[PDB]
């Protein structure tokens, strides 16, 4: 059970989307895509992803759903069958792709997906006295300079766009 | 006068002095009368574990030195 | 249009990131950097409709590295049937895989 | 014996909170030319049991909540991360020792804003609402001046381990190549904590004004708890102390007598000034601490280059 | 070609600029003591 | 392990402090109060300005996620790309926010 | 009885953490805000007893009316009085708190608080001194501390 | 293939058709756009991190970026929708059919 | 040049400090003698192995054993 333990947080994270995408109210949604954000920063951390899952905390979570719950906060003035409905009928469906890849160990729904748990995948070694994961985002200012010119200047030009449109003039 | 600060002063500081005094005794209780062995990196931890699988009593603390080779 | 201009002017604006057999931070070789340097260079240069039918072993050795299909496959064919063995009892498990035996190194 | 340990981090935070309480009114007493609590206990000790108590049993406020699930969860939020912040602290040994926890702190004090945002719309208030959204602003305005201090330090570290700032201040304290990073870095975590002069909250509605006696004690707590727990991080990071391995204690009493001082001076503080008005604050961040820590940042990036003098990545 | 369901659609404007379809009062009580009534613009 | 272990118990330490606040006081009982704010009732105004210090916050924070990597990538090999490329992201940071300052995007929460 | 000993003890302690740890709200009106100020004032410090000053009107234990009552304030009064939570007291501040006092004729004033809202403590002065109403406060710690509410409700 | 990658694309596709079925609000398509971003964000880095393909370690954190940007420009798109209308309702944005 | 330079440090003293510690950052490491040792300290890191190479025997600068003469070495950092 605690072989399959990225599985389970996943199924969460699944159920999580189940929260937003059948829209409930933007702050419900904002606060089951926080949910999913954590929930997905797990899956990510028990791969071997700690800065990544840290990139999701500060910068998904702490960073941007922030300043969406913080302009939906602006809006929407305060106090479905729909909903309702929608989200037992992504739960009913998750829960039987659940019964099939555990009753199978296999299923196919567009893809082939083994059932087993997801720890077989992974390397036998050690990768010595650093992160891989680290040492690739290092590079980002080594090998990344291209990708950097392009991603500073886009955020640059979206610093200008910002104060194109949002002054009406 | 200035000094009828200083009992709920160290009474505060008694009490930030706790959890970092009981972390280090408890660690020293539980790996052997030493410090908590830090893997932060994989090679840490494939040295800590061939402890555990050399030391034959699934503990990693439990070290074996000359006397364990002929 | 594929302006191909990093051939063009010679540098290298993202080339490096292309594939995982390239050169990367402190040596560190992907888990299937063989087969992909293997497929790579049998596909190299004979162009794609021939890469498709003369390239077949080697590419398909290389996406069951990446996903690992047929391994797990394997592995649930032999975990699936020494399950139905221990429910039939016609099979009982060693001591090293129950964990009895003083670990190797 | 790990949730021994776990619980010997943190009935002590509540503990240390508690009697901060005490040390604050006794401190902005004898400050005021006036005394702090000396009735109710022996020089005052029992003044936070009883008001504990006295908090405890006081009527529910009962509010009107535009949500009931978000009136309940910034509560449980603020104090879930206000206690989760102590985690990586090395005070010698970490109770989790991991190899990001400064970004893990930086997390989750970034998430923390959420608690004031949550109980800001759960109440019925549009001008609580209205207050809930400028510390928001404020908050996460200061944050930034957090990370690019932060980071612009951790270049004389080496990683993002905590244990190794201490590793990193053995020869000298972290202050003296980092001084006006410290000091606009403490004055950020003064405006993290909405502390005074930064506490417009109390400035003339506060953000958490529809709870009850009890959480909105709950919220005063993980509080204290947050304003405890960045003057250790403070302390850890600018004041590192001598670490004797065999005797781990010294490096107790050393960070312990230090983080008091700084909560100390804290308390001293809002003794001593006026508030901000909302925009001089937000001058004060975006016109005179990110310039200078943007160039303080470009001058510890190239800095351990021209000088040779780049920390080890272990 | 109207139709009967586009047949309440009108012609759009001639500068393609269609017309824009407050400010916060507060009131500051007695809760010396002293009532103000704010108009606010921000 | 130990750290979902301590996540758990910060966790079910604070859900219990809420429920006590939240319940021990609901065992008393005081009086039914019937009790029939600076704005009455009109619709909360919208802020441009708020909008606009998140966004600038936002978009700061994604250059600060750009800057993270530096203590690592301080240990590479090819320094003067690393130095050239870390100091052109901060200044590019200093020409977003001189760009914020010269349009007077932060005026009136300056 | 034993029941009727835990409820004594439980009476004594919820009554020293409500006498120990009073909060005051107070309407500053008129004259009698500045000896308030002054029962702040470090001389005679009401923060040493743990009567804070000027807790929020949402989380105060005791309203202290310290000042005229008129006509046009009668209902902010009696709206601050009914939004504190229980348990609430009522400190009248000086005479015309009291009765009206110098302005009891008049066609504006309301003649004494005690006509708007439950009151506690009477404490007399034009204005009291600090030490009078300091005087009144201890009164209203010592008629807290004489509470049956745990006893009358075993008894009932 | 591998059990995570169906439940990560399967939120991929619920996210999809969340963002594909409106129900009134423009927010609550920006957070079902943004949950295709977030699955996104956790399909490359459940592959790079399996596969030890070390620079492209560095590609999540641009895929975050970029699309956080692209979550602040229809932020903005939204309020100045809201600066309108008074609300993000989608059916106010039909002046467009003629 | 002078004037504007005293009413820039008069008027706005955090933006002078600002640029003029930016100007420093970018244009000291290019006239420092030691920016080469940060280089040649972070080559000298060894992070991974060694791996040998097969003698063919013709290759008089390469050692047979850590000890040997010849072989980087590591002096200049041990003195500095
Ligand atoms: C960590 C332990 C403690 C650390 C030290 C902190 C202890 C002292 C705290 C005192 C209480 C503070 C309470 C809050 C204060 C808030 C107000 C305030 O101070 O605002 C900040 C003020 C703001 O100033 P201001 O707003 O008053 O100024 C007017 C500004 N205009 C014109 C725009 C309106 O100052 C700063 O922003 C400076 C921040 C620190 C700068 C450090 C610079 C170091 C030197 C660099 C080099 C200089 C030489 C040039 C280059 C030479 C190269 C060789
Ligand atoms: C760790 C932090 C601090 C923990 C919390 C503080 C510790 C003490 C907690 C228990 C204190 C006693 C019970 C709560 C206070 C009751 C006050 C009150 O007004 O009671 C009257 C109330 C009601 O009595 P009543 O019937 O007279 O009601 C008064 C209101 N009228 C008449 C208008 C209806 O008493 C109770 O509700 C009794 C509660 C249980 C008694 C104690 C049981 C054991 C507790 C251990
Ligand atoms: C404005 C941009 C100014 C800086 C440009 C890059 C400077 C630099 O250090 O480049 C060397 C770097 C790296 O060169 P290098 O010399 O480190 O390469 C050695 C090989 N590796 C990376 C494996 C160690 O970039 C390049 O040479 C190519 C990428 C940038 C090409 C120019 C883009 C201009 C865009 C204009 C729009
Ligand atoms: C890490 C360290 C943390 C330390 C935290 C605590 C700091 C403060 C410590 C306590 C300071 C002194 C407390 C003294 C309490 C008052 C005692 C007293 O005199 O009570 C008198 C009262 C009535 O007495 P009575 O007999 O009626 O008098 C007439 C006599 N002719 O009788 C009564 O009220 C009944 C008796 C009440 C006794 C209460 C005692 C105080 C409770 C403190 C709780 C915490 C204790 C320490 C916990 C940590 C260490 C284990
Ligand atoms: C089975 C029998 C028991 C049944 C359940 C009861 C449990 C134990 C409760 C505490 C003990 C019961 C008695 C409570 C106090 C009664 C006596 C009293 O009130 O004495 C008054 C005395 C001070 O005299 P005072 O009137 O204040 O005079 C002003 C000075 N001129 O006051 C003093 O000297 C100080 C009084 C302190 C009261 C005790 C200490 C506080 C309570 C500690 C335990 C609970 C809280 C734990 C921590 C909570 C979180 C911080
Ligand atoms: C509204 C909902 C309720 C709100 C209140 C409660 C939630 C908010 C407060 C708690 C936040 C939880 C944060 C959990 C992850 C934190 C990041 C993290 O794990 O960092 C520590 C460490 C990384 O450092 P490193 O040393 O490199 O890794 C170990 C290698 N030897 O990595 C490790 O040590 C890895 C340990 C194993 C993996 C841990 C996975 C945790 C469980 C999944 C996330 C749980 C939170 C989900 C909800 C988030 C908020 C909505
Ligand atoms: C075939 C492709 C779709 C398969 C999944 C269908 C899930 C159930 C929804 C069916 C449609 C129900 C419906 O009325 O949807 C309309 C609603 C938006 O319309 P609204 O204005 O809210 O209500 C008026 C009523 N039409 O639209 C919604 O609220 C739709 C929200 C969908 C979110 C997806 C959640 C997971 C669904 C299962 C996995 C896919
Ligand atoms: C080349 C190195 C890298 C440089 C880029 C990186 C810089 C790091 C710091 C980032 C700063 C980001 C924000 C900068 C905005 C500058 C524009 C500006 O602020 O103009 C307005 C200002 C007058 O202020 P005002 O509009 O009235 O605002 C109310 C306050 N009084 O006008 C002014 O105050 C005039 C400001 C310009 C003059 C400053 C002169 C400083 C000179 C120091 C010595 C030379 C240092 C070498 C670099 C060259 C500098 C020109
Ligand atoms: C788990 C509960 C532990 C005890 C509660 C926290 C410690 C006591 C703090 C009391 C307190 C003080 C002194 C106080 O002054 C105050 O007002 C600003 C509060 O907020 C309402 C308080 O909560
Ligand atoms: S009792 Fe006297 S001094 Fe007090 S407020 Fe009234 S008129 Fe003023």
């Amino acid at each position: 059970m605690m072989t399959y333990i990225v599985f389970i947080l996943s199924i969460i994270f699944v159920m999580g989307f189940v929260g937003f995408s059948s829209k409930p109210s933007p702050i419900y949604g904002g606060l089951g895509l926080i949910v999913s954000g954590g929930v997905g920063c797990g899956i990510v951390l028990n791969f071997g992803g700690s800065f990544l899952g840290l990139m999701v905390f500060l910068i998904y979570l702490g960073g941007m759903m922030v300043v969406f719950g913080y302009t939906t906060a602006m809006a929407t003035e305060q106090y479905n069958k729909v909903v309702l409905g929608t989200f037992i009928t992504g739960l009913l469906m998750e829960f039987l792709m659940v019964y099939y890849v555990l009753k199978d160990k296999e299923v196919e729904i567009v893809f082939k997906f083994n059932g087993m748990g997801d720890w077989v995948i992974y390397d036998t070694g050690d990768s010595g006295f650093f992160s891989e994961e680290a040492m690739g985002i290092a590079a980002l200012y080594s090998y990344g300079t291209w990708l950097v010119i392009v991603t500073g200047w886009s955020l640059l030009i979206g610093v200008v766009v910002i104060m194109e449109i949002t002054r009406g003039n | 006068m200035w000094f009828e600060v200083l009992p709920g002063i160290a009474v505060m500081g008694v009490c930030l002095f706790i959890p970092g005094m009981a972390t280090a005794r408890i660690h020293r209780f539980s790996n052997g009368g030493r410090e908590k062995r830090v893997a932060h990196y994989s090679y840490q931890w494939y040295l800590m574990e061939r402890d555990r699988r050399v030391s034959g009593v699934n503990r990693y603390y439990v070290s074996k030195g000359l006397e364990n080779i002929d | 249009p594929f302006f191909d201009v990093q051939k063009k002017l010679g540098v290298d604006l993202d080339h490096w990131m292309t594939i995982q057999s390239a050169e990367q931070p402190h040596r560190i070789p992907a888990r299937c950097h063989a087969f992909e340097k293997e497929w790579i260079e049998c596909a190299h240069g004979i162009g794609s409709i021939r890469a498709e039918k003369e390239c077949k072993i080697e590419f398909e050795d290389f996406r069951e590295c990446l996903l690992r299909q047929k391994t797990m496959k394997r592995l649930n064919a032999i975990k699936r049937q020494r399950d139905k063995l221990i429910k039939e009892g016609k099979y009982t498990p060693p001591p090293h895989h129950s964990g009895q035996e003083d670990l190797r190194p | 014996m790990f949730m021994i340990n776990v619980l010997t981090l943190i009935i002590p935070i509540l503990l240390a909170v508690a009697f901060l309480t005490l040390v604050e009114r006794k401190v902005l007493g004898y400050m005021q030319f006036r005394k702090g609590p000396n009735v109710v206990g022996p020089y005052g000790l029992l003044q936070p049991i009883a008001d504990a108590i006295k908090l405890f049993i006081k009527e529910p406020l009962r509010p009107a909540t535009s949500s009931i699930s978000m009136f309940i969860l910034a509560p449980i939020l603020a104090l879930t991360l206000a206690l989760t912040m102590w985690i990586p602290l090395p005070m010698p040994y970490p109770l989790i020792n991991m190899n990001l926890g400064v970004l893990f702190m930086l997390a989750m004090s970034s998430l923390a804003v959420y608690s004031i945002l949550w109980s800001g719309w759960a109440s019925n208030s549009k001008y609580a609402l209205i207050g809930a959204l400028r510390a928001v602003a404020q908050t996460i305005s200061y944050e930034v001046t957090l990370a690019i201090i932060l980071l612009s330090v951790l270049l004389m570290n080496g990683s993002f381990t905590l244990s190794t700032l201490i590793i990193t201040q053995e020869q000298v304290w972290l202050i003296f190549p980092a001084w006006p990073l410290a000091m606009m870095w403490f004055i950020s975590t003064l405006a993290e904590t909405n502390r005074a002069p930064f506490d417009l909250t109390e400035g003339e509605s506060g953000f958490n004004v529809e709870y009850a006696a009890g959480p909105f004690a709950l919220f005063f707590m993980a509080e204290y708890a947050n304003i405890i727990m960045m003057n250790i991080f403070t302390t850890t990071l600018f004041l590192g102390a001598f670490h004797n391995p065999y005797m781990p204690e010294l490096y107790t009493i050393n960070f312990t007598i230090k983080s008091l001082l700084l909560s100390i001076t804290f308390l001293w503080i809002r003794a001593s000034y006026p508030r901000f008005r909302y925009d001089q604050l937000m001058h004060l961040l975006w016109k005179n601490f990110l310039p200078l820590t943007l160039a303080l940042c470009m001058w510890h990036v190239s800095l351990p280059i021209l000088l040779s003098s780049i920390p080890p990545q272990t | 070609y109207p139709t009967k369901e586009t047949a309440h659609w009108k012609p759009p404007p001639w500068n393609d600029v269609d017309p824009p379809k407050s400010n916060l009062t507060l009131n500051f009580g007695p809760q010396g003591v002293l009532r103000l009534v704010m108009e606010l613009s921000g | 392990m130990n750290l979902m272990i301590t996540l758990l118990t910060n966790f079910t330490l604070a859900t219990l402090l809420v429920t006590i606040a939240f319940w021990l006081p609901q065992l008393n009982v005081y009086s039914e109060k019937t009790s029939p704010d600076p704005m009455g009732s009109a619709r909360l105004p919208f802020s441009m300005k708020f909008f606009l210090v998140a966004i600038t916050f936002l978009l700061f924070d994604l250059e600060i996620a750009l800057l993270l990597p530096l203590p690592w990538a301080s240990q590479t090999t090819n320094l003067n790309t690393m130095l050239t490329m870390a100091l052109l992201l901060i200044f590019l940071l200093a020409v977003s926010l001189a760009y914020e300052w010269t349009q007077k995007g932060l005026e009136w929460t300056e | 009885s034993r029941g009727e000993y835990v409820v004594a003890k439980l009476d004594d302690l919820i009554n020293w953490a409500r006498r120990s740890s009073l909060w005051p709200m107070t309407f500053g009106l008129a004259c009698c805000a500045v000896e308030m100020m002054h029962m702040a004032a470090p001389r005679y410090d009401m923060d040493r007893f743990g009567v804070v000053f000027r807790a929020s009107p949402r989380q105060s234990d005791v309203m202290i009316v310290a000042g005229t009552l008129t006509n046009k304030m009668a209902p902010a009064l009696r709206k601050v009085y009914d939004q504190m939570p229980e348990p609430r007291y009522v400190v009248s501040m000086g005479s015309c708190a009291n009765g009206g006092g110098y302005y009891h004729y008049s066609y504006s004033v309301v003649r004494g608080c005690d006509r708007i809202v439950p009151v506690d403590i009477y404490v007399p002065g034009c204005p009291p001194t600090a030490e009078a109403l300091l005087y009144g406060i201890l009164q209203l710690q010592k008629k807290i501390k004489r509470e049956k509410r745990l006893r009358i409700w075993y008894r009932r | 293939m591998s059990l995570v990658y169906m439940n990560i694309m399967m939120a991929f596709t619920v996210s999809l058709t969340g963002l594909l079925m409106y129900r009134s609000h423009l927010m609550s398509s920006l957070l079902c756009l943004e949950g295709m971003m977030l699955s996104l964000f956790i399909l490359a880095t459940l592959m790079i991190l399996n596969s030890h393909f070390t620079l492209a370690s560095m590609m999540p954190i641009i895929l975050l970026v970029f699309a956080a940007c692209e979550a602040a420009l229809g932020l903005s798109l939204l309020v100045m929708v809201s600066n309108t209308y008074g609300t993000d309702y989608v059916q106010n944005l039909n002046l467009l059919q003629c | 040049v002078a004037a504007f330079l005293k009413n820039v440090w008069a008027k706005e003293p955090v933006l002078v400090a600002s640029f003029a510690i930016a100007g420093l950052a970018v244009i000291l490491p290019t006239l420092s003698p030691y920016t080469k040792y940060s280089l040649m300290i972070n080559r000298a890191t060894p992070y991974n192995y060694p791996v040998p190479l097969r003698d063919d025997g013709n290759m008089p600068d390469v050692p047979s054993h850590p000890q040997d003469p010849q072989g980087p070495s590591l002096e200049w950092l041990k003195r500095l």
